[PDB]
């Protein structure tokens, strides 16, 4: 998963 | 601005719970985007990652922790919390709790960080330490400060009047829970007969004191 | 998950000198690296986000490049408060990850360390352990290796040292290895010998001495 602002 | 700071037991037992609160001030968990993690950093080692959590309670773990921690936010007190269960030796570390910003391209990094707190996992009690002697142109000569807990301890030479050639090293944690550290110093022979050395010792946690003198 | 490979991952420079440290990645990371400072003791201090940007209060002396694998943190001019270690992190993806720091000391001349042994005492040889200690006094590089030896078997597992950090006035390093025998088995060997390989050491150099002798 990435990151939450991505 | 905006200032954190982490609070928690210093010693804590193999098995147990580690509970770390992140009491912060400057900003909010209210403000949208806004994130606090949690960083650990073993002794003398890197940092690491532990968890985030955000303004509307997102979290995410440590794939190699998850199991492990839970980070909640209390949004009354500006606090952060983080549980990490079962502990062992090895959680040994320095735990850090920072902010991280929200969007307003810049909340690509932690922009501050708690001051934070030395947490020594160690199934032990309070305990003196024994000054052995570590005895013979240069010549060394010290003290072995053995099995002691937990820290500090503090190892002066004679009393003070000798500061140069002193090298006091920082303690390690041994398999037994015990600290242990040596104090060296380093003076020219000819004086090792005519000169005088002792390491005065105090381990204020156990009110241990012990004045040893070194000699060949 | 996301490695990150920081390098050089120790250096040795001087004030005034110019040094350009890397942080890899393992997997593209876009612009989401960040660099820090830590100074002994003190928590680390963010100088550069989102890979280029200089985060307001800090010097301009530093300065950050790169983009998806490949990122740089350059210093044009070394001060005395930037002998610290640095580290990268990024936060493209979770768990967000840091790279394994890249140590700053103070460069002299290379200095050979000192080595001395010192036998277990009879008072401590009776609690039941033998703690026998050597000493790598005032050397520099930082790096040394120390073997002990026990009538000749490399010993392993049972040792255990700590390093002073750099002196402020001459610039060296000080180890402290410590090999703890029960007393038992101090008592049935003789040779105790330290072996320390040293930058400023042509061949490493032993210290030992005959338990009973």
């Amino acid at each position: 998963e990435l990151d939450k602002w991505a | 601005r905006i200032t954190l700071k982490e609070s928690g037991p210093p010693l804590v037992k193999p098995t147990q719970t580690l509970t770390l609160t992140c009491s912060f001030s400057g900003f909010s968990l209210s403000d949208f985007g806004v994130g606090v993690g949690w960083i650990r950093q073993p002794p003398g080692k890197a940092l690491e990652w532990l968890a985030i959590i955000y303004s509307d309670d997102d979290k995410r773990y440590s794939p190699s922790l998850n199991t492990r921690l839970t980070i909640t936010k209390d949004t009354s007190k500006n606090q952060v919390v983080l549980v990490m269960t079962r502990v062992s030796p090895v959680d040994t570390a320095t735990y850090f709790c920072a902010h991280r910003r929200g969007p307003t391209g810049p909340v690509n990094a932690m922009d501050v960080w708690g001051q934070g707190i030395t947490v020594t996992i160690s199934s032990t009690s309070t305990k003196g330490p024994s000054v052995f002697p570590l005895a013979p142109g240069t010549a060394a000569l010290g003290c072995l400060v053995k099995d002691y807990f937990p820290e500090p301890v503090t190892v002066s030479w004679n009393s003070g009047a000798l500061t140069s050639g002193v090298h006091t090293f920082p303690a390690v944690l041994q398999s037994s829970g015990l600290y242990s550290l040596s104090s060296v110093v380093t003076v020219p022979s000819s004086s090792l007969g005519t000169q005088t050395y002792t390491c005065n010792v105090n381990h204020k946690p156990s009110n241990t004191k012990v004045d040893k003198r070194v000699e060949p | 998950a996301l490695q990150l490979t920081q390098s050089p991952s120790s250096l040795s420079a001087s004030v005034g000198d110019r040094i350009t440290i890397t942080c890899r990645a393992s997997q593209g990371v876009t612009s989401a690296l960040a660099w820090y400072r830590q100074k002994p003791g003190s928590p680390p201090q963010l100088l550069i986000y989102d890979a280029s940007s200089l985060e307001s209060g800090v010097p301009s002396r530093f300065s950050g490049s790169g983009s998806g694998t490949e990122f740089t943190l350059t210093i044009s001019t070394l001060r005395p408060e930037d002998f610290a270690t640095y580290y990268c992190q990024q936060l493209h993806f979770y768990p967000h990850t840091f790279g394994g720091g890249t140590r700053v000391d103070v460069r002299r001349t290379v200095a050979a360390p000192s080595v001395f042994i010192f036998p277990p005492s009879d008072e401590q040889l009776k609690s039941g352990t033998a703690s026998v200690v050597c000493l790598l006094n005032n050397f520099y590089p930082r790096e040394a290796k120390v073997q002990w030896k026990v009538d000749n078997a490399l010993q392993s597992g049972n040792s255990q040292e700590s390093v002073t950090e750099q002196d402020s006035k001459d610039s060296t390093y000080s180890l402290s290895s410590t090999l703890t025998l029960s007393k038992a088995d101090y008592e049935k060997h003789k040779v105790y010998e330290c072996e320390v390989t040293h930058q400023g050491l042509s061949s490493p150099v032993t210290k030992s001495f005959n338990r009973g002798e």
